[PDB]
């Protein structure tokens, strides 16, 4: 136990898993083209929820002395599976841009949708393998998308932007915000 | 390390490799079971709004050509387009739900799939690596206990030769010169002799069992290394499944 959070420097932090899951939701990773392993919620039924310091935007550098430089999103999970009881992190404290899709026939775009645990917004969920979503390969999972066809969609429910993005016929112009 | 040359052998690779292909298959079943109901799930809402987008169209034609022409159908024909988008909003809110719920049950239920499959091959990747122990266990000590059957046999043949070797020296000694001591010297050759070959036949026996208890405890030792491999990989199993409780929620594919 030595040190509180504070931002602009490559912390070292221990948290007590216990017998509590984690509870931390990851983005990014070698495989994205976001190159970082970003926190995007923290699941407050979580030890990381009990121990207070991990907000929800913080980059994670290292578990167990393992550098995740070059891990990928699926590398990156099973490192944090990997830890102890006890648990050994090293952390630092939106990107918007455009993207227009065509829907395939018989799926559509290709992507599921859901909302954050606890905080509104909504987000990608899972990106269907052939997916038309897929084959434009910009989109990852935990991208917010903000709006469609230029109404807001930041403070809108998961049913909104489900009903939203099903019943839309052409060509869906998607604002996309990412952490950074 | 033991440990490592038993996890190489040519049958335990196989069962690696025959349950690479199993997760294979799963992920090829779950792929298509995926699409099947994407198709259904936009085939039912494209024909859904196609035909509320036909009813608005042949309401919207109907007032401006009249307009062109008012009085009541304008007031009557938007009644009917209030009636209309109306009741739309309500068909597909109401569809929209069981559309995340046919997909939520079955990414769960596809979830959970994963889950026991790759449970069942961590218990039989103990099983196996196990009785493949057990099977090395037994041909090596039975290997030793023939070795102990054999360092019995050299030890009752080097004995006679010592007793029959004793027995010709004893002859050719020629201080003796005397029959009565003669006598006498062989009875207690004979016993000394006996006495020794049964001490060192019990000292045998003993450093044998000695020798097969260390066997006892080099085997039980991995045994119980390969039964705390299985325990960890249990628990960690059982931390993907803690975390993926807390992940999930539902989802509606678009
Ligand atoms: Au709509
Ligand atoms: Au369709
Ligand atoms: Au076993
Ligand atoms: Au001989
Ligand atoms: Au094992």
């Amino acid at each position: 136990a030595t040190c509180p959070i504070v931002p602009g420097q490559e912390m070292i932090i221990e948290i007590s898993k216990g017998r509590s899951g984690l509870g931390l939701s990851i983005v990014g990773g070698k495989d994205t083209p976001l190159n970082a392993i970003v926190i995007h919620e923290v699941y407050e039924e979580g030890a990381a929820a009990r121990d207070g310091r991990l907000w929800a935007g913080d980059q994670i550098l290292e578990v167990n002395g393992v550098d995740l430089r070059n891990s990928s999103h699926e590398e990156a999970i099973t490192a944090l599976r990997q830890t102890p009881q006890k648990v050994r992190l090293v952390v630092y404290r939106l990107e918007i841009f455009p993207v227009d899709l065509q829907k395939k026939a018989g799926r559509g775009l290709g992507l599921s949708i859901v909302g954050k645990r606890n905080g509104s917004g909504v987000f990608i969920s899972d990106i269907v393998k052939g997916g038309a979503a897929d084959l434009d390969g910009r989109l990852i999972q935990g991208d917010q998308i903000l709006s469609v066809n230029g109404e807001d969609m930041r403070n809108a429910s998961q049913e909104t932007v489900a009903t939203i993005l099903k019943c839309a016929q052409g060509l869906v112009q998607l604002e996309i915000g990412r952490l950074r | 390390v033991r440990i490592e040359d038993l996890k190489q052998m040519a049958a335990y690779l196989a069962h690696l490799a025959a349950q690479q292909a199993e997760l294979n298959s799963l992920k090829a079943a779950h792929a298509a079971e995926h699409s099947t109901m994407q198709k259904l799930h936009c085939t039912q809402v494209d024909k859904i709004v196609a035909q509320y987008d036909k009813e608005k169209s042949t309401h919207e034609k109907i007032l401006e050509k009249a307009m062109k022409k008012c009085l009541e159908i304008k007031k009557e024909t938007e009644i009917k387009i209030q009636t209309l988008t109306t009741d739309h909003k309500s068909k597909v809110k109401e569809i929209v739900a069981q559309h995340t719920k046919e997909w939520s049950e079955m990414i769960n239920t596809h979830s959970a799939e994963e889950q026991e499959i790759r449970d069942l091959h961590l218990s039989q990747q103990c099983e196996l690596l196990r009785k493949l122990l057990i099977n090395a266990h037994e041909q090596q000590t039975q290997q030793l206990k023939l070795s102990h059957d054999r360092e019995s046999k050299e030890m009752r043949a080097h004995q006679a030769k010592i007793s029959m070797e004793n027995s010709k020296a004893i002859s050719q000694d020629k201080s003796i010169k005397n029959k009565a001591e003669r006598e006498r010297r062989v009875r207690e050759l004979n016993s000394s002799n006996t006495k020794k070959f049964l001490e060192e036949r019990k000292r045998l026996a003993m450093k044998q069992s000695k020798e097969m208890d260390q066997l006892k405890k080099v085997q039980l030792e991995h045994l119980e290394f390969l039964e705390k491999q299985n325990e960890q990989a249990k628990e960690m199993q059982q931390m993907v499944k803690l975390e993926a409780e807390m992940d999930r929620r539902p989802a509606t594919v678009v």
